[PDB]
RNA sequence: UUGGCACCUCGAUGUCGGCUCAUCGCAUCCUGGGGCUGUAGUCGGUCCCAAGGGUUGGGCUGUUCGCCCAUUAAAGCGGUACGCGAGCUGGGUUCAGAACGUCGUGAGACAGUUCGGUCCCUAUCCGUCGCGGGCGCAGGAAAUUUGAGAGGAGCUGUCCUUAGUACGAGAGGACCGGGAUGGACGCACCGCUGGUGUACCAGUUGUUCUGCCAAGGGCAUCGCUGGGUAGCUAUGUGCGGACGGGAUAAGUGCUGAAAGCAUCUAAGCAUGAAGCCCCCCUCAAGAUGAGAUUUCCCAUUCCGCAAGGAAGUAAGAUCCCUGAAAGAUGAUCAGGUUGAUAGGUCUGAGGUGGAAGUGUGGCGACACAUGGAGCUGACAGAUACUAAUCGAUCGAGGACUUAACC
C-alpha cells in the first residue's frame, strides 16, 4: 500500500468536464520524511515511521532531536506509523510526496472527530422523546433501565456523557485533483476532523 | 415533501380536483416521497361529469411540489403548488388533458406518455 | 484562504454582465436529450443572489399557465450558454421574497425601471 | 433517596482527601522583598514590573 | 464569542457604556478582572473613532456615549475632552491604548479585581 | 391459560392499557441450505438444519382481545413481578356528589349503565455511562508500537439481460450467472438547499430625554417587520454493510469389510448454509503475566562502622500567565518576548443595501447627485502597539543469584 500525512483546510467546489458539480474537501500536506524502518525481527511486525510538519526548535527536547538525526532533517511534529506496505521503496531520509496519487484513485481517510463535550441520551444516541402534552412530564430522558429481576443493571445501557472526539476511518473516496506545485489533494466528499487537523490518506484496503 | 394526510389538487381533466394521500408505494417505510413517484389516494371533491366519482381509490403520479428536485449539475427547480395525475394502473394517464408545466425527472422514468402530453417541460 | 481562492478561481467565468437582484433576464441553458442539444429560453425575475466566490448562485422566478416557476443555477456553471440582460429594476431589498404572493389576483406587482 | 445505613469514620475520612487547599504561588517583589503573588502587583511596595502603580 | 457577564443584553449594554465614559473621564478606574478584559475591546474602539475625527464620526461616538461633565471649571464634555485631547495624545500609536493591571482578590466574595488605564 | 393448596408479605410487596428503553428462549413469520411429493414450469404441501439480522401506518372501542382500510420479503409465538409508575401518563379501575333500571316497607344495595373526582421523595451503598488524582511495573525521561482480550457491524426490494430459451396442446413461464437502481438503518460533515443566529444591517408606531431644527439615545416580549456572518444543525451532501478463507450442521457422496452379497463407516477420503472462527471498524500491557523498539541523561555531595539515610542538581516537567481545533471542573491541544497565543490597527471575504453633510427639483410629504456609499460579532492575512514580567518547586546515582562471554 501507500499513504501519506495531511492537514485539512476545507471544502468547495469543482466542475468535472462531464459539468457536474462536485463537493471537495482540500487536504494539503508538505513532503514527508521516513524516520525509521521497522524490520521484522527486531520488531514483530513490518512497518515505516512518517514524519510531517516540522517544528520551531525551541519546541523540541534532547531526546527527539537524537531520534530525527538519523535522517538529517529538521524536528517534525507528528510521527505516525503504516503498516502494510513494501519495505524496499523506503530507505530513512527518503521523501514521499504528494504525486503517488493518481487522479480517479480510491483512498481511506482516517482521522479524529470534533468533540461536542458532555451530551444527552437524544442527541448522543438518537433515541425519542416523550410527548410533549397532555399532562406528561416526561421528555429529553434516557428511558427505563431494564427488567427487575436481574437486580442489576445490564453492562451496554447507554447514557449521557461526553459526545465526540475519537479516531474515524471512512472508506472509498475519490481523488479528483493533484496539485504537486501547491501540495494539495482534493478529495470527493467529506472527511472527518476539524480544520487545521492531522489526515492520513491511504490506499483502499477494500479491494 | 409529499407524505401521509398530505392534500393535492391534480393537474388533468379526469373528473377530480384534490386528492388525499392515503399511503406511500415503495419499501416498508417510506415516509415520504418526493417528485417523481406514484401513491394511492382518494379523491375528495370532484366536479359533476368526470370518469372518476368523490370517493374512490385511485393511483396517482407526482408532477409539480412545493419543494424541488435537486438535478446532478447542481441546479435546482420549484414549484409553489403539489399537483399529480391519476394513473390507469399503468404508465398510460386517465384523462386527456394536461393543465400546467411538469417537471423534467418523468422523462428519466418511464412516463414517455405524460412527459407528451405536457404542455411545457421544465 | 487564498489557496481555496486561487486553485477555485482557476474555473472561473468571466463574460457574464453585472446584474442585481430585481431584473428581468433571458437565460440560455444547454439542456441535452442524449442525442443534440436544444437550448431552452428561461427568462424571468432575478429573486436572490446569494453567497460569494466559486460558490455564488443566483436565482430566477417565472410564472407559465398560472403557476409559478424557481429556478437556480451556479452562477459559473458551464451548462449556461449565455445571459442576456432585459430590463433593470429600482428596488430597496436584495431578497425579493415577498414576489411569491402579490403574483396574480390582479395584483399587478411589477417593478419599474431605474 | 434517604441513606440507607449511616457512614463509619473510615469512609467519612477516605472521602475527604482531596478536600483541601493549596499553597498559592508566591514570588518575591524585587523592590520591596515581600511576597506577592505572581502575575500581580505588590501591594506592599505598590510597585510591579520595576516601576511603580499609584 | 464575547461574555456576557450574567446581565441581560441590554444590561449589559448599558453598564458598558457607563464604563466607557467613566474611563474617558477618569483616566485610571479600577474594577474585576473580567469586566475590564472585555472593556478595553470598546475602549480603543472609540479612540479611533476619535482619531479619525470628523463630523460623521462624532455622531457616530455621541450616539453611544454618555453626558457627563469631564472637567467641570472648564466646563467640558466628556465627548469633546475624548476628542480634542485624546485624539491629540494618542496621535501616532497605532492600536492598543490601554493597559490592565492584576491585584489581588476582593474580600466580600473573593472576585479578582484589576486597574485598567489608558497608556 | 382456567383451576387446586394457603408455605412468605396486612408496624403497606401500589392494578389494567399506552409511552421511553430493551434483553433472552426457539416449538421459525421473512431471508439461507436440504429430503419427499398426488413436485411438468411459475406457484406450492409437509418434514429436517438454522436465533445473524429484520419483523407497519391508520379507522372503531379505556381497552388487551377483535373487526376493517392500505401496504410489505415478513407484518412470529413466548419469558423477564401477565418486564419497566423513587422513569412518565391515569383513560378503565374501587372513597366522599348526583341520576336512571332492578331489588328492599326502610336506612340502603347491584361483578348494571352514566357525568365529575389531590399521583409525595435533594441518591447513602451496589449497579450503569463518562472524566480525573495516587502508586505500581528493581535507575530517571520523551515518542512510536505488538495485541492476550472486549465491543461494533451482519437486513433487503425492483428493473434489464441470459431468454420468451428450458418446460409446457395451450395457457403460461424458469434454475444457475451477470448488471444497474431503491427502501430502512448507521457514521461523518457544512461546499450546496434550508433552520436558528438577543453586542450585524435596514424600515416603522407611541412616548420621553440630548436647550431648538436636523441628527440620535431609553422603554414598550429583541417594541414590531424584512434580511443575515461565524458556530450548532437535517429534511442537505458523502460513504457503509463488498470480495473472500478455514472448520462444520441437515444433506449428498467415493472406496470398503464386519456378513463371499449388499452397505456413507467400522478403518480411510470428499463436498456441503444469512450460522462458527477470520477478513472490515473501534478500544485495549493495572495483560501485577505490568510486553517491544528508537533516542536523551549520567553515575555527584554529605552523613551513616555497616545497613542505609539526607541535600543540592542532569535530561525533563509543573506552578503562574494568553487562549481554543478542547471543555461542567480537572483534563487535552496551541503559545509565554529569537514571538503572531490573544486583543487592537491596516488590508480583505461575506452580510446589509445607497450613510451624514451639501447641492438641485418640488408649495409639501419627498425625489435626484455627490457614491455599490456607509456600517459591520465570531471568518483570512500582515502587523510586537497592549498583555503573556521577574521567579519558584519537583525531578536519577541504578538489589541480589545463577549461566553465558569477558
Ligand atoms: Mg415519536
Ligand atoms: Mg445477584
Ligand atoms: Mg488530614
Ligand atoms: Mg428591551
Ligand atoms: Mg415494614
Ligand atoms: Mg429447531
Ligand atoms: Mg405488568
Ligand atoms: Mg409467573
Ligand atoms: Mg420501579
Ligand atoms: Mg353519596
Ligand atoms: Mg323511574
Ligand atoms: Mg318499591
Ligand atoms: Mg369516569
Ligand atoms: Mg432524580
Ligand atoms: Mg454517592
Ligand atoms: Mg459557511
Ligand atoms: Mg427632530
Ligand atoms: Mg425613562
Ligand atoms: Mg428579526
Ligand atoms: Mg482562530
Ligand atoms: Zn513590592
Amino acid at each position: 500500500t501507500k499513504g501519506i500525512l495531511g492537514r485539512k483546510i476545507g471544502m468547495t467546489q469543482v466542475f468535472a468536464e462531464n459539468g457536474d458539480l462536485i463537493p471537495v474537501t482540500v487536504i494539503e500536506a508538505a513532503p514527508n520524511v521516513v524516520l525509521q524502518k521497522k524490520t521484522a525481527e527486531n520488531d514483530g511486525y513490518e512497518a515505516i515511521q512518517l514524519g510531517f510538519d516540522d517544528k520551531r526548535e525551541k519546541l523540541s527536547n534532547k531526546p527527539e532531536k537524537g531520534h530525527v538525526a538519523k535522517a538529517e532533517t529538521a524536528p517534525k511534529r507528528f510521527v505516525k506509523e503504516l503498516r502494510g506496505v513494501e519495505m524496499d521503496a523506503y530507505e530513512v531520509g527518503q521523501e514521499v510526496k504528494v504525486e503517488i496519487f493518481s487522479a480517479g484513485e480510491i483512498v481511506d481517510v482516517t482521522g479524529v472527530s470534533k468533540g461536542k463535550g458532555f451530551q444527552g441520551a437524544i442527541k448522543r444516541h438518537g433515541q425519542s422523546r416523550g410527548p410533549m402534552s397532555h399532562g406528561s412530564r416526561y421528555h429529553r430522558r434516557p428511558g427505563s433501565m431494564g427488567p427487575v429481576d436481574p437486580n442489576r443493571v445490564f453492562k451496554g445501557k447507554l447514557l449521557p456523557g461526553r459526545m465526540g472526539g475519537e479516531q474515524i476511518t471512512v472508506q472509498n473516496l475519490e481523488i479528483v485533483k493533484v496539485d504537486a506545485e501547491r501540495n494539495l489533494l482534493l478529495i470527493k466528499g467529506n472527511v472527518p476532523g476539524a480544520k487545521k487537523s492531522l489526515i492520513t490518506v491511504k490506499s483502499a484496503v477494500k479491494s | 415533501m409529499i407524505q401521509q394526510e398530505t392534500r393535492l389538487k391534480v393537474a388533468d381533466n379526469s373528473g377530480a380536483r384534490e386528492v388525499l394521500t392515503i399511503k406511500v408505494l415503495g419499501g416498508s417505510g417510506r415516509k415520504t416521497a418526493n417528485i417523481g413517484d406514484v401513491i394511492v389516494c382518494t379523491v375528495k371533491q370532484a366536479t359533476p361529469g368526470g370518469v372518476v366519482k368523490k370517493g374512490e381509490v385511485v393511483k396517482a403520479v407526482i408532477v409539480r411540489t412545493k419543494s424541488g428536485a435537486r438535478r446532478s449539475d447542481g441546479s435546482y427547480i420549484s414549484f409553489d403548488e403539489n399537483a399529480c395525475v391519476i394513473i390507469r394502473d399503468d404508465k398510460s394517464p386517465r384523462g386527456t388533458r394536461i393543465f400546467g408545466p411538469v417537471a423534467r425527472e418523468l422523462r428519466e422514468n418511464n412516463f414517455m406518455k405524460i412527459v407528451s402530453l405536457a404542455p411545457e417541460v421544465i | 484562504q487564498k489557496l481555496i481562492e486561487d486553485i477555485t478561481k482557476e474555473q472561473l467565468r468571466t463574460d457574464l454582465p453585472a446584474f442585481r437582484p430585481g431584473d428581468t433576464l433571458r437565460v440560455h441553458v444547454k439542456v441535452v436529450e442524449g442525442n443534440r442539444e436544444r437550448i431552452q429560453i428561461f427568462e424571468g425575475v432575478v429573486i436572490k443572489r446569494r453567497g460569494g466566490g466559486i460558490s455564488e448562485t443566483f436565482t430566477v422566478r417565472k410564472i407559465s399557465y398560472g403557476v409559478g416557476v424557481e429556478r437556480t443555477f451556479p452562477v459559473h456553471t458551464p451548462k449556461i450558454a449565455k445571459i442576456e440582460v432585459v430590463r433593470y429594476g429600482k428596488v430597496r431589498r436584495a431578497k425579493l421574497y415577498y414576489l411569491r404572493e402579490l403574483r396574480g389576483k390582479a395584483a399587478r406587482i411589477k417593478e419599474i425601471r431605474r | 433517596a434517604v441513606p440507607f445505613r449511616r457512614t463509619s469514620k473510615m469512609k467519612k475520612r477516605l472521602r475527604r482527601t482531596h478536600f483541601k487547599l493549596n499553597v498559592p504561588g508566591m514570588t518575591e517583589c524585587p523592590s520591596c522583598g515581600e511576597m506577592k503573588l505572581s502575575h500581580r502587583v505588590c501591594k506592599a511596595c505598590g510597585s510591579y514590573n520595576g516601576k511603580d502603580i499609584n | 464569542s464575547y461574555r456576557k457577564l450574567g446581565r441581560t443584553s441590554a444590561q449589559r449594554k448599558a453598564m458598558l457604556r457607563d464604563l466607557t465614559t467613566d474611563l474617558i473621564i477618569n483616566e485610571r478606574i479600577e474594577t474585576t478582572e473580567t469586566r475590564a478584559k472585555e472593556l478595553r475591546s470598546v475602549v480603543e474602539k472609540m479612540i479611533t473613532l476619535g482619531k479619525r475625527g470628523d463630523l460623521h464620526a462624532r455622531r457616530q461616538a455621541a450616539a453611544y456615549i454618555r453626558n457627563e461633565v469631564a472637567n467641570e471649571e472648564n466646563n467640558q464634555d466628556a465627548l469633546q475632552k475624548l476628542f480634542s485631547d485624546i485624539a491629540t495624545r494618542y496621535e501616532e500609536r497605532q492600536g492598543g491604548y490601554t493597559r490592565i493591571m492584576k491585584l489581588g482578590p476582593r474580600r466580600g466574595d473573593g472576585a479578582p479585581m484589576a486597574i485598567i488605564e489608558l497608556v
